[PDB]
């Protein structure tokens, strides 16, 4: 049941805009608001507005008087001498608390005129009628105007609504929740070159009686929120997918091969989400845009995706068709489950994001194998474990604080920090993985049925929301809805890893007990750390002896310490047969390393991830090299892989060589592998025989039969010994010799790898292949042995170092005329020169990051530019440095570039709380806080990412360096 | 508490049966008046009176196992009760020899097995007796 | 931009019982059968009633149930759309379980003793197997019950013809081939409670072949029986505690013992000894307290302790053991534990079974012997 927190109810939405001028930046247009109200007197009707200029509103043609107010605009009182973080987060909370639609509140509040209360108190219709006008818009609206002449069609000038959750107020007065459900009437009369791409169907397209001009309406049926509703104006090509007919793509102009190419693989997604799913997709059109300078690399609204132009590839290039081919699918999985069914309150969120996320990753299953999604699934496990433990957690469905300790508010989804946005989401799929475990996928799959043919037959009502709230999920109807379809309630697992907010951390060591032929496990959980909290289920635990692979589940109550297993024969050690794996199959295993005494190979605890958990078992290591080499787990031979980094036994080499020049194994363990057998080889010098590791193995698997240091010339075709190529130097550059120096026997091999590539055969591009070199070449750069801090110049230079920067000279240059796909190339030698200059081997100078970190490079080049900046700001503590970056933050054209900033210094910081640091003014804190107070007033990400800067910088108390 | 529901099958003659079928596919309240089961208290005899007409039953033993199965769906099937009595209306004579089915005929004479090696009862009446005694004499015999 | 996942080197290649059933509720699941109920095991008699509307002797009218058979049905498909069209799951409580509505079906056994049989509250499904006929097939002839699969590898012990469709049963005890037979027109069917008779017509009648056991019932005094029976009373044992309403959760020791009166109380004070203590003085005074250091299981943990198949394995197990002891080689053969090793052995291919021998339920030459001979 869903009961509104407004005393009115929206029906109906026309949002028509004129006069879109890009040359002032500027729109003007008004807005027709439908209202019936459900409680009489209702006297004030409260909206939501930002940065609108608002003209005159009428109620049913009758003049209303209006009062706006916003408390966000400046939180706390410039006269306020308050510095600690903790009162800005209150104040930062309730000020969005007195904006929040989702209580009965709003920006603006308009007046009932006097003639209406008799029209009002017997509950019949309401006709709002605003009008207004965004003179120069620093949120909501982006124009990306270019500065090429010509017309604004000629030069390629677009706009398009920016934003994340609830920022539909930035660009025109609405009820900006996520429960207000209403149908749609959206026209935009634009130049006669352009397109408007919007929400809903385009019923027609008029021309002005000048035709200069054109009309474009749109129609909404399907009853959205106002945050779902988008826009974007450009002159776009557009391309109507060949496959499926109701898709239109709309790109940038002179991209429309890149669009071909790109879009070509989506009505495979529409096809698995429709399949997987029983129901079709909801909306009657789907509208892919791709932009220039976006603010989230996918934006997902109904019935329209916003994706940003970087992600068009064209048909040679490779390493980015996957991360193209899942943003396309996760903007689908968010069409479905969050622009469709919509949100009941703020909380209930984990429930939309955790579907979606659910979704996506059956498609990258179906898609990628399964083995990428197990790959995927624990790189996700091991970010959420490494959040939690590192601050706090992350509470999915809190109740209204519930999270007191974290430094900002979890009321509102624009008081959080962007770092805890991204691991909710990640959370709340790997929370419905879980429950996917506890009731099986057929049943997942039919609790999603279910939800959607409700709101589907929901969608078609014309009741003002006596039906159309069926379209809104909460946590009571999605677990009402699972004990329906299952007949088993998930309580106990809602209350552990929803209501709860932490992760488990086993450490796990075992005995053998030889007389009762018995395994003595023995667990102990850490629960007194910051981040954790008890375990009490059941445990699945792998053990593979020599009779095969037998599952075991262990009850691990709080008392409990001890778990004593039973174990099978030896007698496939007394004959040669072959030990039969987790799989149906069998192979022959050399057991001249394992135990007389013991059958048992290898012990896994938690094998499926079945909780979050972190595993810290104590095997042998011969245990761990038969788990690397025989499993049938992607996710088992990682963590053996990562475990052996503590055995750097020859044994161990064996065992990740074997899996190195094995085929037929997963290509990202052997990629691990890698780095794991450079990390070996370091620690044994003046143990190693031979050659260097992998260079013997890189000439027989990559090189000539005849020439061994000779390069075969580049074809790409095979995809796994193409990213196997392109990461063994990298690993390779990490050896060591005695002397803590690079061997030059490895330099000189990455050297003749970057000579003698050819790449006029493949059909594919080297890019990332020379980009990987050039990461190699910066990985083999040691500390320089500076005396008396001698001045770094050209003549005391190593000789070492010499070839790399003529290398890296020739490759920024060649870039410079022959650029790569985004500029890979330059952000390669970009960070290898501030990897030079982090060693003494280049002045410390940082006027050639600051000259490509200027407003017209791209994108990519800019924010390694900024990398390098924020690092070189860090280590040389420079003052001007640090304001040339605060001033880039609070005027920059890009609002990413500015997200992204404030992200690495808060990732880099100049200086901790711990820190005397001669950056610590009083200066430094009232341009910080009124930074957060002021200034991003105009982003909700700059906000969020300010506090955290903040934080990171000063704490939860009050600045020390004050008085 | 909850007591396991106790079915059995009503076999009729065949124009009663006519008679009951259509009361029954009718479905009025006026067939709860026409159709009457008293069951005496030797416990295998009774009177099922058909339109107030009286028809002597025998409850029989089935020699198969019948078990009643509802369904919502009818793709599962969930077992309700087991069904092993008939009143059939018109010890050894309440053992009914066939099976309810065509194919099940002269099932408990033909497609049964039998393992061989009331009688239970008779040796426990035989021990009471001599408990109750003083003296007992016994020998195996032969033919007299 | 591929798959890229060796997926065929890492990985080379259902039935949801009634809650009263998982719950092993104890009209459905009994706790103990004494000799008499285990004769009349599956063939429960007619039992007089001393209080109720029945008990009184005299004539007691029938009562038709179409009006409550459509009415349930109309209520459980406004709840069934009212949930968002899918299937449903119904049989919550008890009272789902009667036979007053539904679509009833029939299914008579052609063994008289099976190796396998189901308690009731547990559900089953029908599968039409049909092989397609070589080359061009019309398509599975439609059947009333079941959903079809189209089976190339038979799962029974012989094979089926081309374009041939086999219904069975198929559930986690056993698989048997079904054969769908109209009713005689003199039948109905009587369901009698307590309060009056109601009356049903039946239509569809299953007669049930050879099963083919799925489940291993166990032998008499084997490690798999004792762990049954222990973790029986221990389920047991956890539910008389969920069940107890004092905030020291308190139970009786002779509720369990009227439970188990074959167990000796050594066994049921050792279930007892970890999870509870005795008070003999004071408040709660002779009661076995729960101890306050101890997690009482949730209801997850108590159905993952004992599953339903497993309590229809040791019925079959004990009433086998009660018709062996009354009647005094070859009837040892035909325990069920004998034969449910024997198929399961047979159908991982360990052994082979003589198909014409002494276990033959029909004594003719109709039907299979699952008994073990050796592969050579």
């Amino acid at each position: 049941g869903f009961e509104s927190p407004r005393p009115y109810k929206l029906t109906h939405q026309v949002v028509c805009i004129n006069n879109i001028n890009f040359q002032r930046k500027s729109v003007v247009g008004f807005v027709e608001l439908t209202i019936f109200p459900t409680v009489a007197n209702l006297n004030r009707i409260k909206l939501n507005s930002k940065q609108c200029r608002i003209y005159r509103v009428r109620i049913n043609d009758l003049e209303a008087a209006f009062i706006y107010n916003d408390p966000t605009l400046e939180v706390c009182h410039s006269e306020s001498k308050q510095r600690n973080l903790n009162y800005f987060s209150n104040a930062y909370a309730a000020a969005v608390s007195a904006v929040d639609p989702d209580a009965g509140n709003g920006e603006l509040c308009i007046k009932v005129p006097s003639e209406l209360w008799k029209h009002v108190d017997e509950l019949k219709v309401l006709k709002i009628h605003i009008n207004f006008s965004l003179d120069q818009p620093k949120g909501g609206l982006h124009f990306v105007v270019p500065s090429v002449e010509g017309s604004m069609a000629e030069r390629g000038a677009h706009v398009f609504s920016c934003g994340y959750q609830n920022s539909t107020r930035f660009w025109f007065p609405c009820v900006d929740s996520y429960s207000e459900l209403c149908t749609w009437k959206l026209e935009f009369t634009v130049d006669a070159a352009m397109v408007a791409v919007s929400n809903g169907d385009l019923v027609e397209t008029v021309y002005t009686h000048d035709m200069r001009k054109k009309t474009f309406h749109y129609m909404l049926t399907i009853p959205t929120a106002a945050s779902n509703i988008s826009l974007a104006i450009g002159p776009f090509e557009i391309l109507v997918d060949p496959y499926m007919h109701e898709v239109t793509h709309f790109c940038l102009p002179q991209l429309l091969p890149l669009l071909k190419h790109t879009t070509s693989y989506l009505h495979e997604v529409f096809e698995f989400y429709e399949e997987i799913l029983t129901c079709r997709y909801p909306y009657s059109c789907f509208k892919t845009v791709f932009i220039d300078e976006a603010y989230v690399e996918v934006a997902a609204y109904a019935s329209m995706s916003i994706f940003s132009t970087n992600l068009l590839h064209s048909a040679m290039i490779i390493d980015e068709t996957p991360l193209t081919r899942r943003c396309l699918a996760q903007s689908l999985a968010q069409q479905f489950f969050g622009c469709f069914i919509s949100r009941m309150s703020w909380s209930d969120e984990w429930v939309l994001k955790g579907i979606s996320g659910y979704i996506y990753g059956l498609w990258m299953k179906k898609t990628f194998g399964v083995n990428e999604y197990r790959h995927w699934i624990k790189e996700e496990l091991d970010k959420i474990v490494a959040y939690e433990l590192k601050t706090g957690g992350v509470l999915l469905h809190p109740i209204f604080n519930p999270a007191s300790h974290l430094h900002f508010s979890i009321k509102h989804p624009h008081t959080l920090s962007w770092e805890y946005y991204s691991m909710f989401q990640c959370k709340a799929h790997l929370v419905m993985r879980l429950i996917e475990n506890r009731i099986s996928m057929e049943f997942m799959l039919q609790v999603f049925n279910k939800l959607l043919s409700l709101a589907s037959t929901a969608s078609s009502q014309k009741f003002q929301s006596h039906m159309w709230s069926q379209m809104l999920v909460s946590t009571s109807g999605f677990l009402k809805s699972i004990s329906n379809v299952s007949g088993k309630d998930i309580q106990p697992l809602i209350k552990q890893w929803v209501d709860q907010s932490g992760v488990v951390k086993f450490y796990g060591s075992f005995a053998f007990n030889r007389k009762r032929n018995v395994l003595e496990l023995e667990i102990k959980q850490d629960y007194t750390s910051p981040g954790t909290q008890k375990y009490v289920g059941p445990l699945k635990v792998t053990v593979q002896e020599l009779d095969g692979s037998f599952n075991h589940t262990l009850q691990i109550e709080e008392n409990s310490l001890k778990h004593d297993i039973p174990c099978h024969s030896k007698s496939r050690r007394n004959k040669k047969k072959k030990i039969p794996l987790m799989n149906g199959e069998e192979v022959d295993m050399d057991l001249s390393a394992m135990d007389a005494d013991s059958p048992l190979l290898w012990i896994r605890i938690d094998p499926d991830m079945s909780v979050l958990r972190k595993v810290e078992f104590e095997q042998a290591d011969f245990m761990w090299q038969y788990q690397l080499r025989y499993e049938r787990d992607v996710v088992a031979q990682q963590e053996s892989i990562l475990a052996l980094e503590k055995f750097p036994t020859p044994a161990s080499r064996l065992a990740l060589t074997d899996i190195l020049e094995q085929e037929q194994c997963f290509y990202r363990v052997r990629m691990s592998a890698c780095f794991c057998l450079a990390k070996i080889a370091n620690s044994m010098v003046s143990t190693w025989t031979g050659p260097p590791a992998m260079k013997s193995l890189f000439t027989r698997m990559f090189c000539c039969k005849s020439c061994p240091n000779i390069v075969k010339t580049n074809n790409f075709m095979s995809f796994q010994s193409y990213f196997l190529q392109k990461t063994m130097p990298v690993a390779m550059a990490l050896l060591r010799d005695v002397h803590n120096l690079c061997p030059k026997e490895v330099l000189t091999f990455i050297l003749d790898l970057i000579k003698y590539n050819d790449n006029r055969k493949n059909k594919f591009s080297d890019n990332y292949y020379r980009a990987e070199m050039i990461d190699a070449l910066a990985n083999s750069v040691t500390p320089a042995v500076s005396v008396n801090n001698e001045v770094r110049t050209l003549d005391n230079l190593n000789p070492d170092v010499r070839l790399i920067l003529e290398e890296i000279t020739r490759f920024l240059n060649m870039e410079k005329l022959l650029p790569s796909y985004r500029h890979t190339i330059t952000v390669s030698c970009l960070r290898a020169i501030r990897v030079l200059q982090k060693n003494g081997h280049v002045p410390s100078d940082p006027a050639l990051f600051k000259s490509y970190a200027e407003y017209g490079h791209f994108v990519d080049i800019r924010i390694a530019a900024l990398e390098a900046v924020v690092d070189y700001t860090k280590v040389d503590r420079s003052y001007e440095e640090l304001q040339w970056l605060l001033n880039m933050i609070q005027n920059d054209p890009v609002p990413y570039v500015r997200h992204k900033i404030l992200n690495m210094l808060t990732k880099n910081p100049p200086f901790t709380k711990n820190m005397e640091s001669p950056l610590c003014n009083e200066a430094l804190v009232d341009q910080l806080w009124k930074l957060m107070n002021s200034g991003t007033s105009h982003d909700w990400r700059l906000r969020c990412g300010a506090v955290d800067l903040y934080f990171t910088l000063f704490g939860l108390s009050r600045p020390s360096c004050l008085p | 508490p909850h007591e396991l529901e106790s079915q059995f099958i009503l076999r009729l003659p065949p124009e009663y049966a006519s008679t009951v079928r259509r009361a029954v596919q009718s479905g009025h309240v006026n067939l709860k008046d026409r159709l009457t089961i008293e069951l005496h208290p030797d416990g295998r005899h009774g009177i099922v009176r058909v339109d107030r007409v009286p028809l002597a039953s025998k409850l029989v033993d089935l020699p198969c196992v019948m078990e009643s199965l509802k369904t919502i769906d009818k793709k599962t099937f969930y077992k309700t009760a087991d069904i092993c009595q008939m009143l059939v209306s018109t010890e050894k004579k309440f053992i009914w020899n066939h099976g309810i089915t065509l194919p099940l005929k002269n099932v408990r004479k033909r497609r049964f097995r039998k393992t061989a090696k009331d009688v239970e009862k008779e040796v426990k009446r035989l021990l009471s007796t001599d408990a109750e005694a003083v003296s007992t004499r016994w020998e195996i015999i032969a033919e007299d | 931009p591929w798959n890229l996942s060796n997926d065929e080197y890492y990985y080379p290649k259902i039935i949801q019982h009634s809650i009263p059933a998982v719950e092993l509720r104890q009209p459905f699941f009994p706790t103990h059968m004494g000799p008499i109920k285990l004769r009349q095991f599956h063939r429960p008699p007619l039992k007089k009633y001393s209080f109720g509307a029945l008990s009184q002797p005299g004539p007691h009218s029938v009562q038709p149930l179409l009006k409550h058979i459509k009415k349930k049905a109309k209520m459980r498909e406004q709840e069934r759309q009212a949930s968002g069209g899918g299937e449903m799951f119904f049989m919550r409580t008890p009272q789902d379980l009667t036979g007053k509505d539904g679509d009833l079906i029939l299914a008579e056994y052609s063994e008289e003793n099976g190796p396998l049989m189901m308690q009731v509250g547990m559900a089953t499904k029908i599968k039409n197997y049909y092989k397609r006929k070589p080359g061009k097939d019309p398509g599975a002839p439609d059947c009333k019950y079941g959903e079809t699969v189209y089976c190339h590898t038979s799962p029974f012990l012989g094979s089926l013809h081309p374009g041939q469709l086999l219904q069975a049963f198929e559930n986690n005890l056993f698989r048997a081939p079904i054969y769908l037979h109209k009713m005689p027109e003199t039948d109905f069917l009587i369901i009698r409670t307590r309060q009056g008779y109601y009356i049903r017509e039946l239509v569809d009648i299953f007669v049930v072949g050879q099963q083919c056991p799925l489940f291993e019932v166990p032998g008499p005094n084997s490690k798999r029986a004792n762990t049954h029976i222990r973790d029986f009373l221990q389920v047991f044992i956890y539910r008389l505690f969920w069940k107890s309403k004092d905030r020291p959760r308190r139970i009786r020791m002779e509720d369990i013992k009227k439970a188990f009166p074959s167990h000796s109380e050594s066994s049921i004070r050792k279930r007892l000894k970890l999870c509870a203590d005795f008070k003999r003085t004071g408040m709660d005074s002779n009661w076995w307290v729960l101890k306050s250091d101890f997690r009482l299981p949730t209801e997850e943990e108590i159905r993952a302790m004992v599953s339903p198949e497993q309590c229809c394995a040791y019925y079959s197990m004990i009433a086998a053991e009660q018709r062996l002891k009354d009647a005094g080689d070859d009837e040892v053969r035909t325990a069920p534990w004998n034969t449910t090793r024997a198929f399961i052995a047979a159908m991982k291919g360990k052994c082979l079974l003589e198909v014409t021998g002494v276990a033959d339920p029909t004594g003719c030459g109709e039907g299979f012997s699952y008994v073990k001979i050796p592969n050579k």
